[PDB]
């Protein structure tokens, strides 16, 4: 393995920066590429590293390469949730087709979203069809709370998902419980929610 | 006016053989030698290094051993690239270097052969074709001139790195230059008659058959020969009829010999 | 594919009994490989320096074999090759002169 | 420059013949496949410098390669093996260093197809609660019963896919966590404004998209033939 890339993951918070490291021991180096690999997505190029001493910029991003060191940075200006995701350094030993591509392992970044205005409630949800059915949606709390896996194994609780709604600059957490064993008011027990938390009816 | 020669030869006999040897010249004298075995190039001169610094040195050997592994890799692969129309054995050539004239002037030249044949050179910016080659070679032009890297250093060699090397080398090496050796002759016969003429730097030399002073129009100068010891060695022969070699004399003009011609009479 | 000339001859003028240096100069081959071989009386002579390989303006091949040698009235010197060029190996003697 | 890969996405058992094909539109004479595994970079498979030309790279054992043409380059498992379960990447390129990446292809290669079983989808409506609380409106789709985990979930309002308000997990979640082939679920929200949700004219789809076996696989248990399909859920606004 002649591409190594750290950390191999990270955790930040929306709006910080970071900074990436590849190295490597690739000979010749022509070039460098850094990729970006959303989770089941492909490749998207996000700039390439050709001179000695080189620094590129595309936007947010902004990169360096020594290629004495054999040694390159990619920093990532103000996070967005977005950025969630894999980062990978290649390195092209010829400036051609005759060249073979040298592929990092990647690092792994996680951009955790600010929640500015949390209003955490349990909802009861009907199946379209067949009314009795039901799941129970914890949405809106900040991202300090945390859902836990269920004690009971006829409960099924999923883990805590962001999404956002473009338009309105708008995002919110939620997990969603269901059982067919069950109510809302019990469904997350086992989870340390907040105090505040709005329960309907 | 000297010529610089940076000779390469490689040999690929299938898809996982291959050997690069390189030797270097600066007229008719050895300066470097690279075999294949060696990870390094070797001066076969104590001047070889010519003015360049210790570190000078160091950097252009680095680019020298980065070259040969991708040089192999890249035939290797054009081969692929090419198949099966071209395949194995191969032999390429390089001829690389520079011609020094005087006052500061000089020429630089990069041809390449295949298989015993000039089809390639560096010129201006770019590698091409020379008249003659086969067409197929257009693929691997348009590989090779894609690569902006080697071409900036190509360049770079060609034009700046050759000649003041070379300037510097000539001011190193100059009293093994511009020394001077003397040829001792000696006769001999199978009818034939031959002046054995060795030991002689530099090459330019005179040998002529002659009665008293009367050059023997009949006589027939062989090739320049090497002797192990960077002199050189020519035999001079002449068809001449049985009895009628009385008064016959080898005479034999050098610069070594400042004026004091050799006379051998038979 | 193209043959190889030989050619072979002695450093100093040879007297027999005088230590002296015997060159064989093998030129114009293709491909480079080759087997080069000074005989002493048909063995193989042991301790024989090869200069570097190299060619010359027209793409062809020389090498220069030598070695240490003192003629005599009785031994015979020889340069054989051997060279994918020719079906059989090529022999040249050293003619004493 | 554009290149594209099919299938997207394959469940195969072993022994299988699996083929996965890279279509490229550029007239470029170079293509080139990798693999990607957790804990590796890419790694190159097979390449071809044109039509009739294929190559081993530095991991090309269990794989043939096939270039028939200028714009096709096939990878070949012949007798496919669980090793070969991992991400598919094409490439081509012309000249230059630029390699152009297709958008990936999934393989699963299974022991045994005995267990594989489409999803159960129902699309849940939103809360009068949270409609009032928020003036927002969350659906979840939720899909269970499934083996295995290969689902591509998406949402459709009035017959165009959303991507703004929704979120899916990561992962699908093992509904007998105790037992060794175990079914999945998995879940998803959409969510919209109160008043979009509102609107009886606009229709809502939960999609998902299950890889299961193909037309020519045999089949000998009672139950249907597990195959690739889609299974949806829907339900229109209202006030
Ligand atoms: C002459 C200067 C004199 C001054 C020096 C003082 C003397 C010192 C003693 C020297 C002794 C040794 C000399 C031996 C003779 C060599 C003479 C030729 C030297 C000129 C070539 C040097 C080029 C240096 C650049 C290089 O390394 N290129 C790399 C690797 O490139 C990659 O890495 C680079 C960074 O290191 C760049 O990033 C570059 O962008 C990268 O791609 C390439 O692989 C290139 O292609 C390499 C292949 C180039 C080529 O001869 N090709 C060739 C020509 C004709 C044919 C046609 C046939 C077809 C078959 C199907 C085939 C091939
Ligand atoms: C090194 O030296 C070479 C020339 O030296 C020769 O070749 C060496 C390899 C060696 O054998 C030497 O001994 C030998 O003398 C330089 O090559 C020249 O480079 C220039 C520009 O870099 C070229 O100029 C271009 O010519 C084109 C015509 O064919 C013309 O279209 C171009 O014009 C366009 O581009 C320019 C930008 O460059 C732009 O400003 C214009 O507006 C226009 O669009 C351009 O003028 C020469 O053709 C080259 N000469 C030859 C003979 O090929 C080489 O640059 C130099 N390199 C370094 C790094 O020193
Ligand atoms: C390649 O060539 C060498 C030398 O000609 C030979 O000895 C060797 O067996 C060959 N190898 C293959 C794999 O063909
Ligand atoms: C020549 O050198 C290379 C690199 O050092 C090596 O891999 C190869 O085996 C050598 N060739 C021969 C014929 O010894
Ligand atoms: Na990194
Ligand atoms: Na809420
Ligand atoms: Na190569
Ligand atoms: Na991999
Ligand atoms: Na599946
Ligand atoms: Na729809």
């Amino acid at each position: 393995t002649q591409v190594e890339q750290s950390p191999q993951s990270l955790v930040v918070r929306q709006g910080e920066n970071c900074v990436l490291q590849c190295n490597y021991s690739v000979t010749p180096d022509n070039h460098l590429r850094w990729f970006k690999q959303d989770t089941g997505k492909g490749l998207v190029s996000l700039t390439v590293l050709v001179d000695q001493k080189d620094k590129t910029s595309n936007g947010r991003y902004s990169a360096t390469l020594d290629k004495d060191a054999k040694h390159s940075t990619l920093h990532i200006t103000a996070t967005l949730l977005d950025d969630t995701a894999t980062y990978i350094c290649v390195v092209g030993d010829r400036g051609s087709a005759l060249g073979r591509l040298h592929f990092g392992a990647g690092t792994q970044l996680i951009v955790i979203p600010d929640i500015q205005n949390p209003d955490p409630a349990v909802y009861q949800l009907r199946d379209s069809k067949s009314s009795d059915k039901s799941v129970c949606l914890f949405t809106d709390f900040d991202s300090q709370t945390n859902v836990s896996q269920s004690k009971d194994s006829d409960v099924y609780i999923t883990d805590k998902c962001v999404l956002d709604m473009r338009s309105m600059d708008f995002k919110s957490n939620s997990a969603v419980a269901w059982s067919n064993k069950f109510a809302c008011a019990n469904a997350f027990n086992n989870s340390i929610i907040p105090e505040d938390t709005f329960f309907p009816s | 006016n000297y010529t610089f020669r940076c000779l390469q030869m490689s040999s690929f006999a299938n898809r996982s053989w291959s050997r690069t040897d390189s030797v270097v010249w600066l007229g008719d004298l050895q300066t470097h030698r690279w075999s294949n075995d060696s990870a390094t190039i070797s001066f076969t001169k104590p001047w070889s290094q010519g003015k360049l610094s210790n570190q000078q040195w160091e950097k252009l050997q680095h680019m020298f051993q980065v070259y040969r592994v991708s040089f192999t890799r890249d035939i290797q692969e054009l081969v692929k690239m090419m198949s099966p129309k071209e395949d194995y054995p191969i032999e390429i050539q390089l001829s690389a270097g520079c011609e020094m004239y005087p006052g500061n002037a000089s020429e630089s030249f990069l041809h390449v052969a295949f298989q015993g044949k000039y089809v390639v050179r560096f010129w201006g910016t770019s590698w091409q074709t020379v008249p003659g080659a086969p067409s197929w070679l257009d693929l691997p032009i348009k590989v090779l001139n894609a690569d902006q890297g080697t071409s900036a250093t190509v360049q770079m060699l060609l034009n700046d790195t050759c000649p003041l090397f070379v300037r510097g080398l000539l001011e190193a090496g100059k009293s093994d230059l511009e020394k001077q050796e003397k040829p001792v002759a000696w006769l001999s016969s199978v009818r034939q008659l031959v002046c054995h003429v060795s030991g002689f730097y530099p090459k330019p030399v005179w040998v002529m058959w002659m009665r008293g002073d009367q050059e023997q129009q009949g006589t027939h100068r062989g090739d320049f020969l090497p002797n192990a010891d960077e002199t050189w060695y020519l035999q001079a022969t002449l068809d001449v009829e049985a009895g009628e070699e009385a008064g016959l004399a080898c005479r034999v003009k050098h610069s070594s010999l400042g004026g004091q011609d050799i006379i051998l009479y038979w | 594919q193209k043959t190889p000339q030989i050619q072979v001859y002695s450093r100093h003028p040879p007297e027999n009994g005088k230590p002296n240096i015997l060159n064989c100069y093998v030129t114009q081959f293709h491909p480079p490989h080759i087997e080069i071989q000074m005989l002493k009386n048909g063995k193989k002579i042991p301790k024989v320096e090869m200069s570097d390989m190299s060619f010359s303006k027209d793409w062809s091949f020389y090498i220069l074999a030598h070695t240490e040698f003192t003629p005599t009235e009785t031994d015979t010197y020889a340069c054989r090759v051997k060279h994918a060029s020719m079906a059989e190996p090529k022999t040249v003697y050293w003619d004493r002169d | 420059a554009a290149v594209t890969q099919s299938p997207r996405n394959k469940v195969a058992v072993t022994g299988g013949k699996v083929t996965l094909s890279c279509n490229q539109t550029n007239n470029h004479n170079n293509m080139y496949w990798y693999r990607q595994d957790t804990g590796h970079g890419l790694r190159l498979i097979h390449y071809s410098y044109g039509a009739g030309s294929t190559e081993k790279g530095d991991i090309p054992d269990g794989y043939k390669a096939s270039r028939p043409s200028q714009e096709n380059f096939s990878l070949i498992l012949e007798l496919a093996t669980p090793s070969q379960t991992s991400v598919y990447f094409c490439a081509s390129g012309d000249e230059g260093y630029t390699q152009y990446f297709g958008p990936g292809t999934r393989l699963l290669v299974l022991e045994d197809l005995r267990n594989v079983t489409p999803p159960k989808v129902s699309l849940f409506e939103p809360s009068k609660a949270e409609i009032s609380h928020t003036q927002k409106a969350t659906l979840v789709c939720l899909a269970t019963g499934f083996y295995p985990d290969h689902v591509e979930l998406s949402w459709w309002v009035n017959g165009k896919e959303v991507h703004s308000g929704v979120c899916t997990d990561p992962q699908p979640l093992k509904e007998q966590p105790a037992l060794n082939d175990s079914r999945y679920s998995l879940s998803s929200r959409l969510r919209v404004s109160a008043t979009f949700w509102q609107n009886p004219r606009n229709h809502f789809r939960c999609q998902v998209q299950f890889y299961g076996l193909s037309e020519n696989d045999e089949w000998t248990q009672d139950r249907a033939k597990p195959v690739t399909q889609i299974v949806s859920a829907e339900a229109w606004g209202r006030a």
